[PDB]
RNA sequence: GCUAAACCUAGCCCCAAACCCACUCCACCUUACUACCAGACAACCUUAGCCAAACCAUUUACCCAAAUAAAGUAUAGGCGAUA
RNA sequence: GCUACCUAAGAACAGCUAAAAGAGCACACCCGUCUAUGUAGCAAAAUAGUGGGAAGAUUUAUAGGUAGAGGCGACAAACCUA
RNA sequence: CCUCCGCAUAAGCCUGCGUCAGAUCACACUGACAAUUAACAGCCCAAUAUCUACAAUCAACCAACAAGUCAUUAUUACCCUCACUGUCAACCCAACACAGGCAUGCUCAUAAGGAAAGGUUAAAAAAAGUAAAAGGAACUCGGCAAAUCUUACCCC
């Protein structure tokens, strides 16, 4: 029963979830939505009055590219700056003894904030901001293994990506700043890329007296 | 293996402290003090080691005589057995006789 | 060898002597005849338990008391605040006899008493 | 015959041999108990 | 009855029954005696409801609800026994001088130590008593080498915990 | 622990010489 | 506690420093500064500047005071990264975690200038042991924090076992010279004419 | 325990160089390979 | 009667041995094995004859008691620690009360069936497993 | 590359200085750690021997009231060892 | 607390012969002749078989006594905690 | 299939195969939670004086010797109760889950209590038995051992 708790500098969701809208990729209410944006974006500017969504979408590009770019060299201190807890571990685990070769070519279309939204004040006195933007740019990619073998992607060969990147900063905080929290793949995604290799999914390890009943 | 794996930690000496900057001053007390004192009474020790050097057997006899009155009981005893076996160590024992 | 570093109770010996230790309980009576045992009831301690209907003190004191300083009670506060009023009530009358302090509550012996502070002839 | 059965427990030999008040009947033996006093024994008798 | 050795049955499996305060000594100093009698009794029926409480606890293996009611019960009892001892030792330093309740003396022993002996209540008088005439209150003269053993022990010991002292003393200065 | 300074630097540049044969420098 | 036993982050007597400290634990002793009760700047609450290390030269609030080993847990500074709920092969959730912080470390702060200060402990005219600060010269107040016990005054509703604040402070002691067993035998009326004969007292 | 030797390891190695080609604990053991490597000289 | 005290002395002929302020403390126990219905179960001093279990509780909580019985309960020496010194585990009273006027006792049943947990939960629950024909791929990439 | 190996700190030693330690309650000389009964008793005596005398038999230094010096002198002693 | 001897107050001894037994056969029980095994063993003196005794100067449980310049001994210079 | 065991008491020991949870010859270990309840046994008794020759052995007959284990009265004093303690176990003394040592009552003949073989093969040597033609002490220091069941005589 210590009066020291666990100062979380970082919420474990996503408030209120942008619904990516069918045929935002395939063709090249809205007071309501907008209305939350407004509210919400008002209370932003309640805990910092210098805040432009006009000037969100490139520092958000910013940071989604230095914060991959980390990811080639493993740079973990800037990384915990430019992204958060929740947003670490599944950034970091599967690439810890990998080694990913990741480039920024070009972006399609401008980017554009698509949802900002705002938690109430009860969690634990910090109040939290979190904005969806949307990015349509043009990525490299090569994940190579323990060994320097290839498992993933291609070298040089960019391809086209859709992401909607959920930033998240805490408000309440003094020294507070905008990082990527999660990021949303719609439900209609288009299927990844396949992989480099065979693989074999198992069936049932039956027991003796089990009978296989497909 | 009887080796230190690592180096041990570094021993700064500081050659100008009080201590170190005036040892040996009044050591020509007497000398150049018209004898009014002597390097003997500027020693600082135990009561029945100012001024006399004596051996192992020599300081043993003295230390008893000095203060085996007002020692603690067990050193005492150790302090006879040692007079014991040195008397016949030195007296007895050895090549040159 | 024996355990001489656990403590000696009534569970070790033999029959004479785990009957004659005990586990210190007070003695209720005396014991005559053939082994047989006469309880004294004034040798068995009797509980004054009070009557608690209409009692206002509960096991808790709520936390929305004042803080009070802590005052050992002394006896210079005991005699100034229990015989001194009837001292000085008596001498501003002027009627103190200096050796009928008796009367002021002064118990010359505690022989005769009931409950008696030196040496103490009671319980808690 | 075969040896080393020489302990014999018996609890009043024990402690009319080697206990607290045969240790004080004897002027020795309470030296016994002053000598393990000192040495900070933690069983001074039996 | 027994229900009393129990809580009330709405607080069972309440994970925290919340108290207060425990009595303050200077409070129980404001009330009289014979209120302090009956308060002694209500904190006693609390402290066996408690105690039966935390042994069920342990018997099936789950915490106790909240101990520290347990605790402020044994403070609130010994504030009441501390003032009740010391209204008992104001009369008697008043009425007899005695400053103890119980008879004793300053004596020596069969191994020289010198001991408060306190003193035990008998029907028959001293030198008809058997087991107390049996008793040494008095050192015969071989037990002196072992009381300067012992004092010179105590000076071994004390020399050590000074000699510490100031070599730790010359290690915090070291450091800073 | 032993007193001294003069054996460990010796033990240590006998590390630094292996560590050099085991694995060499470009 | 036993002797030379290691403070650390967990309460001495917790799980994870059971686990930490062992019965059996013999280790190198830590050596700290003998600050005394009459010159500890920090309290719990107070604003402070970290001054040394990263999250160098930056404001807080200080959320755990260790005495015994001179550290202070500012809230969210001195931070690094652990996981917690660590099961099975989840990975669990990372958290911020703070490490403590001496008080060389820590510097308290001007309720204005909002920069480092030196506070030097001054007698006011109450008699309230005050912090004077050393550059200006205004008195910084010991932060509220809410309580040890856990008990808040202002939402404090008395429950069937605790006793009113008035009931609670109602004299009725009479300073008499009697004893309780004296005063209670009166009261209840419990009669007794055997006399209590002489004991010998050896 | 002042003055204790802390190179022996250095004199050790200074005589167990010259017996690291000899077959058996002779090659390793310091009490046997000094007897060999006395006799190899 | 009561712990740690010196007891005044009765002579034949003298004032009955009152106790005022008893510090003589019980726990009720739930019995180990079955006993019948009118048997309540205690853990009692040392110092407490059975006739004063029986006066305790038929003059603080007005229980009607028909017999009491009491046992001493050892307890063991045999666990030891990391000096290899035993660790005594306490002796107590047990004592058993029959209970009066044909009433009866059960013992009863008094345990009836966060954001940070909350946070792990939350991240536990969106954090789905690794797919299998992924082959071992870091699944973050929208790439 | 296993077993291992390394480690500075607990603390300690010699001095100086300075006169050291005993009533929470209760229990404790009986079979100590035992609430509670007709007794009684009571302390004081030269150490010796190993060893040295190349055996051993008289003999063979053991703090006794601050240093030093007189002085290993006078003396003692199988006039030997030694003191 | 083993053992030697003693004190106090105890206990055990089937069946058969003859009826008188420090009598014979013979259990339990006490001892330990001879052989084999064992020899860092199950055991710092045991096991299996074979034996001596088994109403007697017997065997044995409990408490007590005598202590080292000694004790105690149906003298083996035995035994007095391997 | 074995039972030369067993079940109690005494002495000794002191939680030492009860329940739950947990590890790493084969699965009585660690931590926790429980339990042995008095009627059996222990723990006894006011004084002073005084009394107490006649065994036991089925106690009869009978014979003893070594000559034995059980008893009061008078006169004062005397109101009260069922306290306290032991009670478990696969257990003690032998450094050990030791083929040893260990009092008494019952069963001694079982209603109690237990298991000689981890699996195979079926060499030597060795251990423990069983059978053996003809002979029958020729063996050996000696009929030791074994088998029979057996005469007479020296010395001490
Ligand atoms: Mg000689
Ligand atoms: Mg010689
Ligand atoms: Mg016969
Ligand atoms: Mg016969
Ligand atoms: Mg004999
Ligand atoms: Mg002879
Ligand atoms: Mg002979
Ligand atoms: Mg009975
Ligand atoms: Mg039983
Ligand atoms: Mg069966
Ligand atoms: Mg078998
Ligand atoms: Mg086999
Ligand atoms: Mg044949
Ligand atoms: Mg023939
Ligand atoms: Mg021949
Ligand atoms: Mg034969």
């Amino acid at each position: 029963k210590s009066d020291r708790s666990i100062h979380l500098a970082c919420t474990a969701g996503i408030f209120d979830a942008y619904v990516p809208p069918e045929g935002d990729a395939r063709i090249s209410e809205r007071m309501k939505k907008t209305m939350a944006s407004q509210v919400s974006i008002r209370r932003i500017k309640d805990y910092d009055a210098n805040f432009k969504i006009k000037d969100f979408p490139e520092k958000a590009k910013d940071i989604f590219i230095e914060a991959h770019l980390c990811l080639n060299n493993s740079d973990h201190d800037r990384l915990h700056t430019l992204v958060t807890e929740h947003c670490f571990p599944d950034m970091t685990w599967d690439i810890k003894y990998k080694t990913v070769r990741w480039s920024f070519v070009e972006s399609l279309e401008p980017s554009h904030v698509v949802q900002v939204r705002c938690s109430s004040m009860m969690n634990q006195g910090n109040v939290y901001g979190q904005i969806t933007v949307r990015m349509h740019t043009r990525q490299t990619l090569a994940i190579y293994d323990r060994f320097g073998r290839l498992m993933y992607g291609q070298e040089d060969v960019p391809k086209d990506v859709l992401e909607y990147v959920v930033f998240e900063k805490q408000l309440t905080n003094p020294y507070g700043s905008w990082r990527m929290h999660t990021k949303i793949v719609p439900p209609w995604a288009p299927p990844k890329q396949p992989i480099l290799k065979t693989v074999m999914i198992p069936g049932p390890q039956l027991k003796p007296e089990e009978e296989y009943e497909e | 293996i009887g080796i230190r794996l690592t180096l041990p930690p570094p021993k700064v000496v500081d050659r100008w402290n009080e201590k170190r900057a005036m040892f040996g001053v009044y050591d020509n007390i007497g000398i150049l003090g018209n004898f009014e004192k002597h390097p003997k009474e500027l020693i600082r020790g135990p009561i029945w080691l100012r001024g006399w050097k004596g051996n192992e057997l020599q300081r043993c006899i003295r230390k008893r005589k000095m203060v085996g009155s007002r020692m603690f009981a067990d050193d005492l005893h150790n302090l006879n057995k040692r007079i014991r076996y040195l008397y016949k160590h030195f007296n007895r024992h050895g090549k040159f006789r | 060898g024996a355990d001489r570093m656990s403590k000696w109770t009534s569970k070790r010996g033999p029959r004479s002597f785990r009957g004659r230790k005990g586990r210190g309980a007070k003695g209720i009576g005396f014991l005559t005849s053939g082994w047989r045992f006469v309880q004294i009831k004034e040798m068995v301690p009797e509980f004054v338990v009070p009557d608690l209907t209409g009692f206002k003190l509960k096991p808790y004191v709520s936390y929305l008391a004042p803080e009070s300083e802590e005052t050992p009670l002394t006896a210079a506060q005991l005699f100034s605040e229990a015989v001194a009023p009837a001292i000085e009530k008596d001498f501003k009358d002027g009627t103190f006899d200096p050796d009928n302090l008796e009367k002021y509550g002064f118990e010359p012996t505690q022989e005769g008493k009931l409950f008696q502070l030196y040496p103490r002839n009671f319980l808690r | 015959k075969a040896r080393g059965n020489e302990y014999q427990p018996s609890n009043i030999k024990r402690k009319n041999k080697h206990g607290w008040v045969r240790r004080l009947s004897t002027p020795a033996g309470v030296q016994v108990i002053l000598r393990r006093m000192l040495k900070g024994r933690k069983s001074l008798s039996h | 009855g027994l229900e009393e050795f129990f809580d009330d049955p709405k607080n069972w499996g309440q994970e925290k029954v919340k108290s207060g305060a425990a009595w303050t000594c200077q409070q129980l100093r404001n009330k009289s005696n014979e209120d302090l009698h009956k308060l002694w009794y209500v904190l006693l029926k609390e402290r066996n409801m408690l105690l039966t409480l935390e042994q069920e606890a342990k018997r099936q293996r789950l915490p106790m609800p909240s101990p520290e009611r347990l605790d402020k019960v044994v403070d609130s009892m010994d504030a009441l026994d501390k003032v009740v001892q010391e209204r008992e030792d104001a009369l008697r330093l008043l009425q007899t001088g005695q400053e103890r309740a119980r008879p004793g003396a300053w004596r020596r022993d069969i191994f020289g130590r010198i001991i408060w002996h306190k003193f035990k209540q008998w029907v028959i008088p001293w030198h008809l008593n058997k087991r107390y005439n049996r008793k040494r209150f008095f050192a015969l003269p071989y037990v002196d080498h072992f009381l300067r053993l012992e004092r010179e022990k105590r000076a071994r010991i004390k020399a050590r915990k000074e000699n510490l002292e100031r070599k730790k003393a010359k290690i915090l200065l070291k450091k800073f | 622990v032993k007193k001294g300074f003069r054996a460990a630097f010796r033990f240590q540049k006998e590390l630094e010489r292996q560590r050099l044969l085991r694995c060499p420098p470009p | 506690l036993p002797p030379h036993y290691r403070y650390g982050m967990s309460p001495p007597g917790s799980v994870a420093d059971k686990r930490k400290n062992p019965p059996w634990i013999r280790r190198r002793p830590v050596v700290v500064e003998p600050i005394s009760d009459e010159d500890w700047y920090l309290f719990c609450g107070d604003t402070v500047e970290i001054l040394e290390g990263k999250d160098a030269g930056k404001q807080g609030k200080v959320v755990q005071v260790i005495r015994q080993r001179n550290w202070v847990v500012v809230g969210g500074l001195n931070t690094h990264y652990r996981y917690i709920g660590k099961t099975m092969d989840y990975r669990g959730t990372m958290i911020p975690s703070e490490a403590p912080l001496l008080h060389r470390q820590v510097k308290l702060v001007d309720p204005m200038d909002r920069k480092p200060t030196e506070i030097e402990w001054r007698f006011t005219e109450a008699g309230e042991r005050v912090r004077v600060s050393t550059r200006s010269g205004r008195i910084i107040p010991k932060p509220e924090f809410p309580r040890a016990d856990g008990i808040v005054p202002e939402t404090w509703i008395d429950g069937p076992k605790d006793t009113s604040v008035e009931d609670a402070l109602e004299r009725t002691y009479v300073p008499c010279l009697k004893t309780l067993q004296e005063e209670v035998m009166e009261a209840m009326g419990i009669k007794e004419t055997r006399k209590y004969k002489k004991v010998y007292w050896y | 325990l002042r003055n204790r030797v802390t190179d022996r390891y250095f004199r050790i190695q200074e005589v167990l160089k010259h017996a690291r080609h000899f077959r058996g604990r002779k090659n390793r053991c310091y009490r046997l390979a000094v007897r060999t490597v006395i006799r190899a000289f | 009667m009561a712990r740690n005290v010196v007891y005044p002395l009765y002579r034949l002929g003298g004032p009955q041995l009152r106790v005022f302020r008893t510090n003589f403390f019980i726990q009720l126990v739930r019995p180990g094995v079955a006993q019948p219905e009118d048997t309540v179960q205690f853990r009692i001093p040392m110092e407490m004859t059975r006739v004063d279990l029986r006066n305790y509780l038929e003059g603080i909580y007005n229980v009607p008691v028909a017999a009491v019985r009491t046992r001493v309960q050892h307890g063991s020496n045999k666990r030891r620690d990391h000096r290899n010194v035993r660790i005594k585990k306490p002796d107590y009273k047990v004592a058993y009360v029959q209970l009066a006027h044909g009433q009866t006792f059960t013992f009863p049943d008094l345990f009836p069936e966060d954001d940070l947990y909350s946070m792990l939960e939350e991240e536990r629950q969106q954090r789905q497993s690794s797919d299998p024909r992924r082959g071992g791929v870091p699944s973050w990439f929208g790439l």
